[PDB]
RNA sequence: CCCCGAAACCCCCGGGCUACACGCGCGCUACAAUGGGCGGGACAAUGGGAUCCGACCCCGAAAGGGGAAGGGAAUCCCCUAAACCCGCCCCCAGUUCGGAUCGCGGGCUGCAACUCGCCCGCGUGAAGCUGGAAUCCCUAGUACCCGCGUGUCAUCAUCGCGCGG
RNA sequence: UGGAUUCAACGCCGGGAACCUCACCGGGGGCGACGGCAGGAUGAAGGCCAGGCUGAAGGUCUUGCCGGACACGCCGAGAGGAGGUGCAUGGCCGCCGUCAGCUCGUACCGUGAGGCGUCCACUUAAGUGUGGUAACGAGCGAGACCCGCGCCCCCAGUUGCCAGU
């Protein structure tokens, strides 16, 4: 067994595939609008334990 | 660094710890904690209700968590200390995971609901309101709200004086959802003395 | 695991050893050799034998 | 006499006053004159999620909010003044920046 | 819970999700004069900005390119909006309406632009001349009309959330 | 590739997919923690020089290569699974519906299930109120509450404004 490894986890720099929720690690819908990586689910989770209110 | 930028970070940063913690000192009646980045360092206070189960063997159980804490997030020196909840019972997060922690145990759910309904409620609470949902009473799922004094649901006064927690209760079977809902003896506009 | 390689002749008193050497390196490397060149076993990297 | 700016941010209007109001009766220990806490706008970062995981049933929509407040003060710089303004509290949900004009 | 479990786990290349005889939903552009073009003249707000906004100068027909002040945000920039008005051409017609399609060339992003991106210039010049049955939204700064911002975003907005006129 | 099919699917899954995203297809390569089993490091578990295959690959290989070091070649037992099950669940969401409903304590009525209150008439956005009434009171919900806009006053005057001098 004298081989080479081959998982390659590549860097990427842009893409879907590139950002990645904190939390879960989803890759989609990730909020980045002021500093967040963050799903939309987890957002809505949390945000009150961050500050953001629903004042309307 | 703008400083929404900075305000964002530090409320992410506090609720991943948060969230770890949650899962591991979930023995312990983690409530919270609280942050404070004093120039010696960064010192924490953890309000749970067992600081012996937080602390374990001599001190063992802070030393391997502040190791985490300053490796796994960013960190300058922490400075972890404990304290407790001045009255846990009011405290309704606690109480929901000391709930689901009975329902693990093999409690029947309406003896453990009840249980901690007098409990609250002679410890000094308005109002309170517990849900089970699940796989009670068989397969197929139900929920049961067990409830007793008096309890607002909707508007600001609910959103700022009643407390509410959740937890899972994770059976052989599956999961119960506990949600808990303390209003505590603090007073509402159309009381109107 | 190829799992035996010695490589080295006994003179009587002494060693000489089976292995060639490359210049641009340093000592204890030791070489193969196919048809019409060396190979490294430390790092690896283009040679011949010229 | 060169002047100093303090730039401090808060999501806590009273914490906001509660160092205002120190460095006011501060000053006013002292002599030093005060440039008021000028009110800056405040800064409203709003985020408008989707309220469903599932993608069915009709769009709603959170719009969650975070406000920051901000306030400048400008004050005489003078050694006494900056170390006790210095040595002041400054409790956890605030930030501020002594800029200094010269 | 069941199953895969060295494959139904992980990673890489390439393709596909972008195929099209057709039916449907929501919309964009129009079928022109209650207008089209050309040239001139005006008036916003919301939001956002670090490898990010980029004034300002120079180059270029354009898209775009080089350098770059200031700006971690009531300081700088995005950002002198469009509908509107004035003058001149067109004078009721598949047209100076309409811009499907396609050819040639020139660029930006990206590791990669064929499959399969976006932009510019010359050229082409498709149906469509107001729409049955039936159906939708709306009660005041509302509806209609006009454009803008932002989210998604390496580049891509006929979309979402919002802004004003 | 899938999910969703009247209202409440069909510019929805923030779904504007070049790679990733991805779950589909063609091909290629890695993965057994813990134990034990075949063994054992003898110089190798693992990486690896030039090439042939290969789309390209120390992946593999005749040919050779050593920096100093254990075991899928075999079992259980697993890690991970965007694999199945949303009629096994939680949490969240939609709809009924920002609708005005849901109930309680005591009393009374009824063998009882239950009823009354919670009905009637006006009124209200509202089980909102007025009055009548075997009902009297109360609670959740509604309202109160919170956010913003619009008028005035006070404070404050920078990075904002510029009338007056
Ligand atoms: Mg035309
Ligand atoms: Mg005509
Ligand atoms: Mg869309
Ligand atoms: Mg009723
Ligand atoms: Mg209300
Ligand atoms: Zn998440």
């Amino acid at each position: 067994m004298a081989k080479a490894d081959y998982n390659k986890r590549k860097p990427r720099k842009f893409g879907k595939g590139a950002r990645r929720c904190v939390r879960c690690g989803q890759y989609g819908p990730v909020i980045r609008v002021h500093g967040l990586m963050l799903c939309r689910h987890c957002f809505r989770e949390i945000a009150p334990k961050l500050g953001f209110k629903k004042y309307e | 660094m703008a400083i929404e930028r900075y305000f964002i970070e530090e409320g992410v940063r506090e609720m991943l710890i948060d969230e770890y913690l949650e899962k591991e000192l979930r023995r312990a009646g983690y409530s919270g904690i609280d942050i404070k980045k004093t120039p010696l360092g960064t010192k924490v206070v953890i309000f749970a209700a067992s600081p012996g189960y937080v602390i374990g063997r001599g001190g063992r159980r802070i030393r391997e968590l502040t190791r985490i804490l300053e490796r796994q997030f960013g960190l300058e020196n922490p400075q972890i200390e404990v304290e407790e909840i001045k009255n846990p019972y009011l405290n309704a997060k606690v109480q929901a995971i000391r709930l689901a922690r009975a329902l693990e145990r093999g409690i029947h759910f309406r003896r453990a609901a009840y249980s901690a309904i007098r409990a609250i409620m002679r410890n000094g609470a308005r109002g309170v309101e517990i849900r089970l949902s699940g796989k009670l009473t068989g397969e197929r799922a139900k929920s049961v709200r067990f409830y007793q004094g008096y309890l607002a649901k909707v508007g600001n006064p609910a959103e700022t004086l009643v407390s509410r927690g959740y937890a899972q209760a994770k059976l052989k079977l599956g999961v119960i959802g506990v949600k808990v809902s303390i209003m505590p003896p603090d007073a509402k506009l159309p009381d109107e003395i | 695991m190829g799992q035996k390689w010695k490589l080295y002749e006994v003179k009587g008193g002494k060693v000489r050893r089976k292995n060639k050497f490359c210049p641009r390196c340093g000592p204890g490397v030791f070489m193969a050799e196919h048809k019409d060149r060396w190979s490294c076993g430390r790092c690896g990297y283009t040679e011949w034998k010229r | 006499m060169q002047k100093a700016r303090i730039k401090l941010a808060s999501t806590d209007i009273k914490a906001l006053n509660e160092v205002t109001d120190q460095i006011r009766q501060i000053a006013e220990r002292t002599g030093v004159r005060m440039s008021g806490p000028i009110p800056l706008p405040t800064k409203r970062i709003r985020i408008t999620t989707r309220k469903s995981p599932d993608g069915e049933g009709t769009a709603t929509f959170d719009k969650f909010e975070l406000r920051v407040h901000k306030r400048l003060v400008d004050i005489e710089a003078d050694e006494r003044a900056m170390r006790q303004i210095m040595r002041i509290r400054v409790p956890e949900d605030v930030t501020i920046e002594i800029e200094l004009i010269s």
